DNA sequence: CCACTTCAAAGGTGTGAGA
DNA sequence: TCTCACACCTTTGAAGTGG
């Protein structure tokens, strides 16, 4: 049946063996890496909404000392369910196994009361990344372990900073 | 340059989303209806049309 | 119609200060 | 801990040029 495949997931592998950070800012800032997919077994006249949703990894709060994480409690009573509904929603099957369906314009914040829609999280805690295929009883659902991470406000360890540094294009003015 | 409005950018897409081929008064209508040349429709629909491969 | 280019504006990075 | 203005980059995308 349907089945999906991280797109590089070689790079995420990279992040996922020191300890995935993503900042998360009032405003709303991206994932990197960014969360790309490609999808076959859609039946192809059928049409579907593919959301992407957050939930927690684990129920801890998480402090970095020492060059080392480790839990300081438990996770807080975090936070106002948000769902990020894909722009090419709702499409045919076809549409989707097309190319790659990507969800590069996602953005986190860290802010409860946020007026874009965007997801929220809260700083310090695990998060798990969903993608939801759905009908427009049945919608699937498929985690990829490997994309977990810890919302951050501010990057803790420095090997991260420098993995974003030398692979995210955008921060291309800190490199060598 | 100046960049098409959000109204406007909106309204092309969902057309894309529908047709993306439009016929020579088709693009006059939706020209018109966004009021903006419909050259720039055309050229719209054409930039959309490769930018989507 | 398509193929590609042109080149500012729009906007995403981590920084490092100052709460 | 969190926020914000920078500097410095990329991507965007209407318009250009030729097939």
């Amino acid at each position: 049946g349907i089945k999906v495949f991280l797109h590089e997931r070689e790079l995420w592998l990279k992040f996922h063996e020191v300890g995935t950070e993503m900042i998360i800012t009032k405003a709303g800032r991206r994932m990197f890496p960014s969360y790309k997919v490609k999808v076959t077994g859609l039946n192809p006249k059928t049409k579907y909404i593919l959301l992407m949703d957050i939930v927690p990894a684990d129920d801890h709060r998480y402090k970095f000392a020492d060059n080392k994480w480790s839990v300081t409690g438990k996770a807080e009573p975090a936070m106002p369910g948000r769902l990020y509904v894909h722009p090419d929603s709702p499409a045919t099957g076809a549409h989707w196994m097309r190319q790659l369906v990507s969800f590069q314009k996602l953005k986190l914040t860290n802010n409860h009361l946020d007026p874009f829609g965007h997801i929220i999280l809260n700083s310090m805690h695990k998060y798990q990344p969903r993608l939801h295929i759905v009908k427009a009883t049945a919608f699937c659902t498929h985690v990829f372990p490997e994309t977990a991470f810890i919302a951050v406000t501010s990057y803790q360890n420095h090997k991260i900073t420098q993995l974003k540094i030398e692979n995210n294009p955008f921060a291309k003015g800190f490199r060598g | 340059r100046v960049l098409f409005s959000q109204a406007q950018v909106y309204e092309l897409e969902r057309r894309f989303k529908q047709q993306r081929y439009l016929s020579a008064p088709e693009r006059d209508q939706l020209a018109s209806v966004l009021k903006l040349t419909s050259t720039q429709v055309k050229i719209w629909f054409q930039n959309r049309r490769y930018k989507s491969k």
